[PDB]
């Protein structure tokens, strides 16, 4: 006697065989049916496109990571800023997606609809750059990229607040989330629950903070901070929210004229305009564009914080043009141990909502 | 024989609504999201009750699940006890809010009915205690306003109401919470979905679903209406009737019309108004897990009625 | 003139068959909805206000009670001594009969039907023991089926 | 094909209910990766096209769409929820991936399992592309395709 | 009354013939109820006023009431899940 959670609309997408053993309000025994070897068998340029495919929501999250760990791997300002923002941007949309979605889940449509307006303001940000690589950047932004996130900036701070302004006053949201998915900090740790879905619970490890990368450690961000619940890890994410638009007012502000990818012609390329003048740019075009770069023979790996948990690449180099194995270390994967813990004698209309708060994406899990 | 064509007209009329219903919610929800609904479907969208409809016969779709024929049966029988409760409007019937009590207790057996897969139909147990509650809730308020008219004729309260949801505010409050309750959003949440059961309501197949919305939408402007004429306010400006409102009517000339008009004006704004509480008590909305809904009306709100007919006699014989 | 009237004794003709079909049926929720019918039938008779009465307590909550329980509770079903034994019993009737037909030749060669008025009035009585007999029915059950720490 | 066929041009029944479908056509979303998140946009996007959940069941829906990644395993599943479809069942292959990443772990196209209508080639394509999918399904029932 | 009468014999031989079942039982003795319901309200239409109508309502009322008591039974009976005790019975 168990419920086969999905098999396709289980609320969302996702795809899911969550076998669900159930007795009233017990035992979920999930199913989550080679990324990881195709990523052997492609150059380090050609994992970019692949990368941005696994969390499809918060896709820079994983260029930043990947793109970071192949830079310490091969020892590779103004492009730093560029990431921050556009970190943040993926950060603030992938952020979007999960409270609405959660929202709908749960409860009723409305809030979706709000948070996709937004998503289309970052989405349209998204068309117009396209973007991260491992020199730096793959061009740069535009006239129009200053004036415009202002009047995204300006019209999302009060926006951000209507979605807060129905949830923080949950009608049966409270009722629903409060005591629901139980966390302990111990063993949140013991599972390895990566976090956002982790501080909500109490303790305070962010690898923003514990481990600053590329021009987070210059930005001023805020402490979001009772008891390890459904309620309280939506209502942190809403927090992230307001700070994460004060991270894109800070680096908007501090955005000069500068480079966008690592002139060091082995790695990276940025001539467009200097292949009519240089010999040395076109033997280096082609050659990069065929055979690529080989890094040096030696393990490494960068742990990066996506909205949807702990992103790092676990990339060990022989010293070929590809990656020898590209592990990426899977936030969704490694929240979802816990959910046979979290659900157990949980509800089964909860069973939904304790999915949601989890903030998974199918992609990056297998 | 003349009667024939005023039942005619009223039922076309109420189908008519029933349809267009759907392309309301439709499209006031959207304008709340800041979206248009139904954008072609007309000139004006019009033709989206229609064409939609019309497209679900034509699917013409069975799973030993439900019993062969009472698989497509429990349609039928939500379609005719709401055919029954706006029929039963028009007519006078000299003992007649104990008519429209019995056909509310004999619309929720199609629930119990409707699955009648083991864990489905169990699915199907919640809803069926879930509507239970709120009928016994809604039997407690007419009983009360019984209590303040003590004639059982729907058209003595409706004449009866210089004053309606004045005294009784808190009681229609709870009247919504519970007219919704019995099918919006606990019902939209209760349908529950674990997994597939039953897509967006009740494993639809096509088409049955044509008389399953057309029982829903259909028992929701008479679940309202009914709410109306129970608790609201029944037809008329009745501050100008206490005014001198006939000025208008004497100095009108004669024609014995828009008299009957002005009422049937003023209803229809009502029902409008409750549902359009309806469109946007399914926008505001979260959960409902059946349990927190149980808890809500058995521990919570029937209690409360309960208390007040600890008063409503006590204050009648003060 | 209005002759359907006059042959509505249809009823009796209806509610022979609806229960001789309450029998019949195999199994038990069709057997609920033929009761749900024959109550119907009983209301229609009734126009022949009870039915009203009917209709909301019995099809109701009653009927509703049979098929939420049935549904809910798997039960069902579809001469050893013992099951010939009332057969036997009844072959003795048979012979009473006999014996006595050779006995006798032993020489020979506003307000609308109301109900309010006497009930909470002069039958309050009734009414104050029905309020303790609904008492019962509500406890009875939450201490036949519990199971309380 | 033929023209204007038949004594009088009516013709007109068919095309009365075929003109219905066409724009109350009811999509069931099948969602898999990246191009259920772009089918999500074109629901935010949706007016007339509005029908998702009808996917839940599945026999409610006509409109079958195929958005991201089949993985081989979950191909027999596909497979079942477009048979569990009503008669008159339209088949839309949305991305890369359900047209044609090529991997060991991926069915190497979606046609392969269930027959497919409309074909919407991007990684993932943009809203108006499945709009302009959404219409060359339209204009398809409409009896209106051809070379 | 002359209905009423054979709904009743009619659920009295339902109730024994039993016809095996078990199940039925509580159906039938609803209907006998029922029945004789009908019998009392053309007697009480046919003597005037509230005479039998009250006695009616109680039959209905006290129905209610043991259809409460018959259904906490069932569910009583029909003890969930199979756990053994050990030899008492
Ligand atoms: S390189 Fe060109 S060919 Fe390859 S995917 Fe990018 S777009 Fe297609
Ligand atoms: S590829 Fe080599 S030989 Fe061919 S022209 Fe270029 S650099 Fe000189
Ligand atoms: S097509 Fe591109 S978009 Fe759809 S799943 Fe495949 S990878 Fe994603």
């Amino acid at each position: 006697f168990t419920i086969n959670f999905g098999p396709q609309h289980p609320a969302a997408h996702g795809v899911l065989r969550l076998i669900l053993e159930l007795s009233g309000e017990x035992x979920x025994x999930x199913x989550x049916x080679g990324t990881e070897k195709l990523i052997e068998y492609k150059t380090y340029m050609q994992a970019l496109p692949y990368f941005d495919r696994l969390d499809y929501v918060s896709m820079m999250t994983n260029e930043q990571v990947f793109s970071l760990a192949v830079e310490k791997l091969l020892n590779v300002l103004r492009g730093k800023y560029i990431r921050t923002m556009f970190g943040e941007i993926t950060r603030v949309l992938n952020h979007l997606m999960s409270v609405c979605s959660h929202a709908m889940d749960v409860g009723a449509l409305t809030p979706f609809l709000w948070g996709f307006e937004e998503r289309e303001k970052l989405m349209e940000f998204y068309e117009r750059v396209s973007y991260v690589r491992p020199g730096g950047v793959s061009q740069d932004l535009p006239a129009g990229l200053l004036d415009d996130i202002y009047m995204w900036a300006t019209q999302f701070g009060d926006r951000l607040d209507e979605i807060e302004e129905l949830l923080t006053d949950n009608r049966i949201w409270k009722l629903r989330t409060v005591n629901i998915g139980t966390v302990t900090a111990q063993d949140a740790l013991n599972l390895g629950l990566s976090g956002p879905m982790l501080r909500g619970s109490g303790i305070p490890f962010d690898i923003r903070k514990n481990a600053p990368y590329d021009a987070y450690d210059k930005v001023d961000f805020d402490v979001p901070v009772m008891n390890g619940d459904c309620y309280d890890r939506y209502l942190i994410r809403m927090a992230e929210f307001r700070q994460s638009l004060r991270i894109i007012e800070q680096c908007c502000n501090d955005m000069p004229a500068g480079a966008v990818k690592v002139e060091d012609f082995k790695i990276n390329s940025p001539p467009r305009n200097l292949m009519k003048e240089d010999m040395e740019a076109l033997i280096h075009h082609f050659l990069l564009y065929t055979k690529g770069y080989s890094v040096p023979p030696g393990e490494t790996y960068t742990a990066i914080e996506a909205p949807k948990g702990e992103m790092g690449v676990y990339v060990v180099s022989d010293g070929s043009e590809r990656p020898y194995k590209c592990k990426i270390r899977a936030p969704g994967f490694a929240h979802l141990g816990a959910f046979d813990h979290i659900a157990r004698g949980h509800f089964l209309p909860d069973a939904v909502a304790i999915i949601g708060t989890m903030d998974l994406v199918f992609g990056e899990v297998d | 024989i003349i009667n024939i064509v005023e039942i005619l007209i009223f039922l076309v009329c109420v189908l008519f609504s029933v349809a267009y219903l759907t392309v309301a919610e439709r499209k006031t929800l959207a304008y709340m999201q800041r979206r248009l609904g139904p954008n072609f479907v007309g000139y004006y969208g019009l033709l989206q009750a229609f064409a939609d409809a019309v497209k679900l016969l034509l699917x013409x779709x069975x799973x030993x699940x439900x019993x062969x024929x009472x698989x497509x049966x429990x349609x039928x029988x939500x379609x005719x006890x709401x055919x029954x409760x706006x029929x039963x409007x028009x007519x006078x019937x000299x003992x007649x809010x104990x008519x429209x009590x019995x056909x509310x207790x004999x619309x929720x057996x199609x629930x119990x009915x409707x699955x009648x897969x083991x864990x489905s139909l169990l699915g199907s147990i919640r809803s069926t205690a879930q509507l239970i509650s709120y009928e016994l809730i809604l039997t407690s308020i007419f009983i009360i306003i019984i209590m303040f008219v003590s004639s059982l004729n729907i058209t003595t309260i409706i004449x009866x109401x210089x004053x309606x949801x004045x005294x009784x505010x808190x009681x229609x409050x709870x009247f919504i919470a519970s007219v919704a309750e019995t099918a919006r959003p606990p019902f939209d949440l209760t349908e529950s979905e674990s997994e597939l059961v039953a897509g967006y309501f009740t494993e639809x197949x096509x088409x049955x679903x044509v008389f399953f919305f057309l029982a829903e939408y259909s028992n929701i402007i008479l679940i309202s209406a009914f709410n109306g004429y129970l608790l609201l306010g029944g037809x008329x400006x009745x501050x100008x009737x206490x005014x001198x409102x006939x000025x208008x009517x004497x100095x009108x000339x004669x024609x014995x019309x828009x008299x009957g008009l002005i009422n049937s004006s003023a209803y229809a704004i009502k029902l409008v108004f409750l549902m359009f509480s309806f469109i946007w008590v399914r926008a505001a909305x979260x959960x409902x897990x059946x349990d927190n809904l149980i808890n809500f009306c058995w521990i919570i709100l029937l209690p409360l009625l309960f208390g007040i007919f600890l008063i409503i006699p006590s204050t009648l014989y003060i | 003139m209005y002759l359907t009237y006059y042959f509505i004794e249809i009823t009796i003709f209806l509610a022979i068959l609806c229960t001789i079909f309450i029998i019949s049926a195999k199994n038990p929720m069709v057997s609920i909805l033929y009761m749900i019918a024959l109550f119907v039938i009983a209301a229609m008779y009734l126009y022949l206000i009870f039915s009203l009465l009917y209709i909301m307590i019995y099809i109701g909550a009653i009927a509703v009670l049979f098929l939420f329980i049935i549904t809910l509770l798997d039960i069902n079903s579809t001469k050893s001594n013992i099951r010939d034994l009332p057969l036997v019993l009844i072959s003795l009737i048979v012979l009473t009969i006999s014996g006595l037909m050779i006995y006798s030749n032993d020489s020979i060669l506003t307000l609308l039907t109301t109900i309010g008025n006497v009930l909470l009035t002069n039958n309050a009585f009734i009414l104050l023991v029905l309020a303790i007999v609904l008492l019962l029915g509500i406890i009875g059950p939450i201490s036949i089926t519990m199971k309380h720490k | 094909k033929p023209n204007s066929a038949v004594d009088y041009t009516l013709t007109t029944l068919d095309a009365v209910a075929n003109w219905a479908r066409q724009g109350s056509f009811w999509p069931v979303t099948f969602g898999l990766a990246c191009c259920a998140v772009e089918m999500m946009h074109v629901s935010a996007p949706r007016y007339d096209q509005d029908r998702i959940i009808f996917r839940a069941s599945p026999r409610q829906s006509d409109i079958m769409i195929v958005a991201g990644t089949l993985t081989n395993k979950m191909a027999p599943v596909l497979r079942q929820v477009y048979d569990q479809m009503p008669e008159p069942r339209w088949v839309i292959s949305m991305g890369s991936c359900a047209n044609g990443h090529f991997s060991y772990s991926v069915v190497r196209g979606c046609d392969r399992i269930v027959p497919v209508d409309v074909y919407v080639p991007g990684c993932p394509p943009t809203s108006e592309a499945l709009m302009y999918g959404v219409f060359q399904l339209q204009r398809k029932m409409r009896n209106t395709k051809i070379t | 009354m002359f209905i009423g009468t054979i709904i009743l014999v009619l659920s009295f031989l339902g109730f024994v013939f039993n016809r095996r079942n078990i199940i039925l039982a509580f159906i039938c003795l609803e209907t006998m109820l029922l029945g004789i319901n009908l019998i009392l309200l053309r007697n009480s239409v046919l003597f005037d006023d509230i005479s039998g109508s009250l006695f009616a309502i109680v039959i209905i009322i006290l129905a209610g009431v043991e259809s409460a008591i018959g259904l906490s039974l069932l569910v009583s009976y029909y003890r969930l899940r199979g756990v053994i005790n050990s030899y008492g019975i």
